[PDB]
RNA sequence: GACCCUGUUGAGCUUGACUCUAGUUUGACAUUGUGAAAAGACAUAGGAGGUGUAGAAUAGGUGGGAGCUUCGGCGCCAGUGAAAUACCACUACUCCUAUUGUUUUUUUACUUAUUCAAUUGAAGACAUUGUCAGGUGGGGAGUUCCUUUAGUCCCUCGAAAUUUGAGGCUAGAGGAGAAAAGUUACCACAGGGAUAACUGGCUUGUGGCGGCCAAGCGUUCAUAGCGACGUCGCUUUUUGGAUGUCGGCUCUUCCUAUCAUACCGAAGCAGAAUUCGGUAAGCGUUGGAUUGUUCACCCACUAAUAGGGAACGUGGACCGUCGUGAGACAGGUUA
């Protein structure tokens, strides 16, 4: 049942993105790293070593939150949730960083720690809610340590 | 390699490290059920009388 | 069978199974099929010219100079710039930065050139929240006159006064008011502007919760709401005027709820409205009955927009007259 | 456009100089009047391909990148002044030289880019005079075909769909006759296991490739997938077009038969026929098979133009 | 939406004069006989035409969002920073400018101070510390700053070394989004 | 060093009271008329319609009603539809026409209003003016209820082919005064506090998360519970480039975690060539292309041209001066 529900999850993304391609202007904005290495040419850094989570790719940050910098290879856009109800794992993105317990400054860059809340597409569970209608985004804390092992790894809270 | 390049410990590496073997250990792992047709296929094609359709 | 093909088409699609069976009753058969192929199917990027800081070709010159695809879109817009394919990011290029374009899509294009506006002439936006149709309206009276830029939400104000500061529009005021209590403010404008909230299901692309989370009673409240969304349009524009003002009705959904029954509502209300012909290119006539109820065939003259004709957004406009 | 294997290019390009352009044998008694030029990727496939058409007796001469300034002139003055039938080009020793009006283009490796075709068959049929141009294509060289019909915009017949295809307007692929490469493949592989140098030749040309084919600038994506469907495509074995109508009946009447062959699916492999045999059936149940409307006015469309 | 007071206004025009060639232009009489007046809302003012002005007394104070044309932002200790909001009028009538290369072009747009390597000419009559609005060729405006150093000063410096600083640049426009 | 704190400065965040009102503003009504030309609205009287879909169809709608019946056309029926056609019975919208009128505007003028020179001329029904009904009000004068949540599904206003939305009412919880205040795991500056510093039975080959199973032990027992090996779901699948200071060479010595050479064990290992493993350090152990430099890959030679150790073998540092939205100094002496 578990396989299943994952096939049926698997298959029904590969047939929306097999068939209904489309090409569309879609290039990724250069990283941070370049960029304050030209504003450093025009150890007084301060270079985050947690992983992140940022969201879009090109923005320009709060001058509060700008000597902070968070390198590309540091960055995870997905991560392994699971559902105590169906007991299924499954890859969905991750929306937004809700509060990082050890530190509220983490909180602001998104910083993937042990117990750390996140928000997640849940569209592809399909999780009738009340009044008949598909979640969306759910609460999900973070249960390892992203550090020390490369995935992410959580759980829904529902 | 860009996750080890940041690390910040001896721990953080070995974590690290054991990670990335192991995920590449259980890829392998995963592979068996081809490895044993690739293998019988290899001692069957060597095995195999030479045709040579020229001749 | 028809219970076959809704069937079919909500598991497949994934769409709810009521708005399935609206969304298949507007169409006929193959008609639907292609519709749906092209809503959920993304939409192509657009960009407007600031006319204020630049034009149409040395903008255009430009963008290529820094790498950017372009191709100058249809005879229907002078203003309008499609683009194809970019090495440098688009909200990177200092052309941007500075002003020169922005990002549109193609249904935000088409209200601004509906109306009509001219010079030292006092203007309006009930929901303003991008910002692009704004700018687009004061890029017509070329910096003179006032627009009273409005939205009920301040996070989405934050990011229009960066959009109306970055465009150098310098005439428009923004206000975060309900737009219901807006004519009590202040009223006797001469061309008001509304993009009303609206379900959503002329574009999906962009916001995909439309395909399941809308429903009974969401379709009862939201065209509910557009009704005193609406009937405040006339009862704060002017009867008359030195330069004659109109209203615009403009909604990003293709439901029959929320459009052509709301402007029944309107002119049956207030019989001071005339609609006539309203000056985009093209088009399609709105229905003059759908379900067993007849609307007065001045809707023949609103023009409908259609995901599977045109690659735009799912739109309607509709402009008024104001008499007395 | 003609479909052909890695093991039988050279076979292939004697094909199409004996029966398809008719040349003839030895040196000639202002080019000749088949003048066929032949267009490769590496100097080490130059060198194949030169002493190989020696050996096979045609009048060939040969320029590449890093020739000598003496060698370069003099085989280019004996192609254009008519004295040699064959001119043997990678395609930075085409752009030097000075090409001059030609018949026959060979492109014994398909160009990379849609844009070097064109450069290509841009030296041949030119000033109104008619011309021909015959390439080699492979499987892994399908993708840059369906790359060529997207640039040119041009319709793709698949061997025997229509029965008169327009070769100015169309792309006309499909295979070669049957009996007859098989002669002259086997001649290839007579010399080869004959002579030890043009043995030599061909294992140079072989590690020669295999870098070519690592470092060559791939394909797109939508051309990639739309490959692997007319591969499946039934058309891809058929015979060509320009071997008549007369060469597709005999052909028509054994390939019906023939095809049912190779597309039986083996119920039992052999090993079924242990914990291996137990492997063999796990496979198998884990991977078996598994069960308009727009204005031509304003549609803005996802391609240029 | 206060208008400045006395002190207030000798601040505003202060640092305006400290960048700006021409200030009878700002506050001159224009053909329909309404001026530009300054008003002031959260404590940022704002630099805005008199009739769009007066219609804009009819919403609430702490209820209007924005108005016109933001100049900058009074400070708690009573001082005026400038933003780039100011920029388009700041850079219609400049008194220093600077041009900078294409491949110095995006790091102002990024936010690094004006270096040596990328300017592609100078203004003369320029101070030790001058302020002064910087365009690429096609004289776009990009942000403001001041000199780092004088005429002879700000050259006898590396071609690694910061000719002109960094205080406001477009790039800021792409944060509130 | 990190790290904690104090003061100044930025980025904010939350406030900064109520009632009339200056100012300012929206709408309405008047002086403000007299003609012409048009246009529009309604007042009545006529004429004609109608193709979202499907249905054969240019279906307003509605009451019934199944041959009313001239031909048995049309019917009945059947479909198709939210609604179905025969039959009689009713009345809606639109577009025209008319006069069987009330009007309202726009334009064009004039002055019969109104405003200036004058103290008779021009503008000209424009302004302008005043009164009601509003919006705002950091200003002037005095003065010391809202927020969060639920219900009455009760009342009012809306909307809907019968159910909703917005206000009203009720009840669980909160409260020296435009001069300036509280807060931040925040920024820049100045200062204060704290560890003399790291490892020395460290390190290596087999990932994390959740579920199932589970011998034992335990608060009293395998169920307060801790829990390996496996297996399942995610990463992960049905068509084959990465690297900052360093080197470069010779030489000595050691380890083995062995590339070669010696020996064995196993493999459809026929032969040839190998592959995996084990004992083994006696004996040997490269280049080239490319590179900032190396590795990866590729190419060539060779028996092979393994990897490491030798306290990682032997040949600035502030201070002062001027700046403060940022920055510097032919500035200093000293480490």
């Amino acid at each position: 049942t578990a396989k299943a529900l994952s096939s049926q999850i698997k298959n029904k993304r590969a047939e929306k993105a097999a068939r209904f391609s489309v090409p569309i202007p879609k290039v990724r904005g250069i990283s941070e790293e370049e960029m304050f290495k030209v504003v450093k040419t025009g150890g007084w850094k301060r270079i985050v070593t947690k992983p992140t989570f940022v969201g879009p790719d090109f923005t320009r940050r709060p001058v509060k939150y700008e000597r902070f910098i968070r390198p590309m290879g540091l960055r995870y856009k997905k991560a392994n949730v699971t559902h105590p109800t169906l007991n299924v794992t499954v890859q969905l993105p991750i929306l937004s960083v809700k509060k990082n317990p050890s530190n509220p400054l983490y909180t602001q860059l998104g910083v993937l720690t042990k117990g750390t809340i996140i928000e997640v597409n849940v569209s592809d569970l399909g999780i009738v809610t009340a009044s008949g209608k598909i979640a969306w985004g759910r609460y999900a804390q973070i249960t390892n340590n992203p550090e020390n092992d490369g995935c992410v790894n959580a759980v829904l809270l529902v | 390699v860009r996750l080890l390049k940041y690390a910040q410990s001896l721990y953080q590496c070995k974590q690290l490290k054991r990670a990335a073997l192991g995920r590449m250990a259980t890829l392998i792992k995963r592979l068996k059920d081809p490895l044993i047709y690739l293998d019988q296929v290899r001692q069957h094609l060597a095995r195999l009388p030479d045709i040579n359709p020229t001749t | 069978y028809t219970n076959q093909l809704l069937k079919d088409i909500c598991a497949y699609y994934g769409y709810n199974e009521y708005l399935a069976e609206k969304l298949l009753n507007l169409f006929p058969p193959r008609e639907a099929f292609a519709f749906f192929e092209a809503n959920e199917t993304p939409r192509p990027v657009v960009i407007r010219t600031n006319t204020l800081r630049t034009h149409r070709r040395d903008l255009a010159q430009a963008l290529i100079n820094r790498g950017v695809t372009l191709e100058p879109v249809g005879k229907w817009s002078k203003v309008g710039l499609q683009v194809f394919d970019s090495k440098v990011p688009l909200g990177a290029t200092p052309e941007y930065l500075a002003g020169h374009y922005i990002l549109q899509a193609a249904s935000s294009f088409l209200p601004v050139m509906a109306l009509c506006p001219q010079e030292n002439e006092r203007c309006l936006d009930m929901a303003a929240a991008p910002g692009g149709k704004t700018t687009h309206m004061a890029a017509l009276m070329k910096n003179t006159g006032v627009i009273f830029a409005n939205d009920p939400s301040k996070s989405r104000a934050k990011g229009l006064i960066g959009n109306i500061h970055r465009l150098g529009v310098r005439n428009t005021i923004v206000c975060n008011y309900d737009a219901r209590e807006f004519p009590r403010v202040i009223g006797g404008f001469d061309r008001v502007l509304l993009d009303a909230p609206c379900s959503g299901t002329g574009v999906i692309c962009k916001d995909p919760s439309v395909k399941t989370n809308r429903d009974a009673k969401d379709f009862m409240q939201l065209p509910h709401t557009q009704k005193q969304l609406l009937l405040a349009a006339i009862d704060s524009c002017n009867h008359a005027s030195k330069t004659g003002g109109y209203i615009v009705y403009s909604t990003c959904s293709v439901c029959v709820e929320e459009n052509e029954e709301v402007v029944n509502y309107a002119l049956s209300r207030r019989p001071n409205v005339k609609l006539v012909e309203t000056g985009l290119p093209f088009g399609k006539e709105g229905f003059t009955s759908y379900m067993g109820k007849t609307f007065h065939p001045s809707l023949k003259l609103t023009r409908r927009f259609y995901p599977h004709l045109y690659n735009v957004d799912g739109f309607f406009v509709a402009k008024f007259k104001k008499i007395g | 456009f003609f479909s052909v294997k890695s093991g039988e290019k050279e076979g292939a390009l004697l094909h199409i100089l004996y029966d398809i352009i008719k040349m003839p044998l030895g040196d000639p008694p202002k080019p000749t009047e088949h003048s066929t030029i032949i267009f490769t990727a590496t100097k080490h496939h130059v060198e194949y391909i030169s002493n190989l058409l020696r050996l096979a007796g045609f009048s060939v001469s040969y320029v590449y990148g890093s020739l000598d300034q003496t060698a370069r002139k003099i085989q280019v003055d004996n192609f254009r002044r008519g004295r040699t039938n064959i001119l043997v080009v990678t395609d930075v020793a085409a752009r030097g030289i000075d090409i001059p009006v030609l018949a026959n283009v060979i492109n014994y490796d398909f160009p990379p880019q849609p844009k070097i075709f064109v450069h290509r068959v841009g030296r041949t049929a030119r000033a109104g005079q008619r011309g021909w141009a015959y390439a080699l294509v492979r499987e892994s060289d399908l993708p840059y075909l369906l790359d060529l019909q997207l640039f040119l915009g041009r319709r793709l017949v698949l061997g025997r769909e229509e029965k008169d295809p327009s070769f100015a307007r169309d792309i006309v692929v499909g295979s070669l006759k049957r009996v007859e490469l098989e002669n002259n493949v086997e001649w290839v592989n007579k010399v080869l296991h004959e002579n030890e140098d043009i043995g030599a030749l061909k294992r140079v040309t072989a590690k020669a490739e295999k870098l070519y084919m690592k470092t060559r600038n791939p394909a797109s994506s939508q051309s990639a997938k739309r490959a692997r469907e007319v591969i499946v495509s039934k058309g891809w074995g058929q015979l060509h077009a320009i071997f008549g109508e007369e060469a597709a009946n005999e052909e028509q009447v054994r390939d019906n038969l023939l095809s049912k062959i190779t597309g039986y699916k083996p119920q039992e492999t052999i090993f079924e026929i242990n914990k291996a045999a137990e492997a063999v059936r796990s496979f198998r149940q884990r991977i078996g098979p598994r069960k308009s409307f727009a204005d031509p006015e304003v549609y803005m469309s996802y391609t240029p133009r | 939406m206060r208008p400045l007071t006395d002190q207030e206004m000798k601040i505003v025009l202060d640092k305006l004069a400290n960048y700006m060639t021409d200030l009878k232009s700002l506050i001159a009489p224009l053909e329909d006989g309404d001026r530009y007046v300054f008003r002031m809302q959260k404590d940022r003012v704002y630099y805005v035409k008199l009739s769009i002005a007066n219609i804009a007394t009819c919403v609430a104070r702490d209820k209007l969002l924005s108005l016109g044309t933001c100049l900058g932002k009074m400070t708690k200790s009573g001082k005026f920073r400038l933003h780039i909001t100011a920029l388009p009028i700041l850079a219609q009538n400049a008194r220093y400018k600077i041009w900078v290369k294409d491949n110095g072009a995006q790091p102002f747009l990024y936010g690094s101070n004006i270096v040596k390597a990328h300017v592609g000419r100078w203004t003369e009559d320029c101070p030790e510390h001058s302020g002064c609005v910087v365009y690429n060729m096609a004289d776009i405006p990009l942000g403001f700053g001041v000199t780092a150093r004088s005429t002879a000063e700000a050259r006898r410096l590396d071609p690694t070394g910061i000719v002109c600083f960094r205080q406001a640049d477009c790039g800021e426009y792409l944060r509130d989004e």
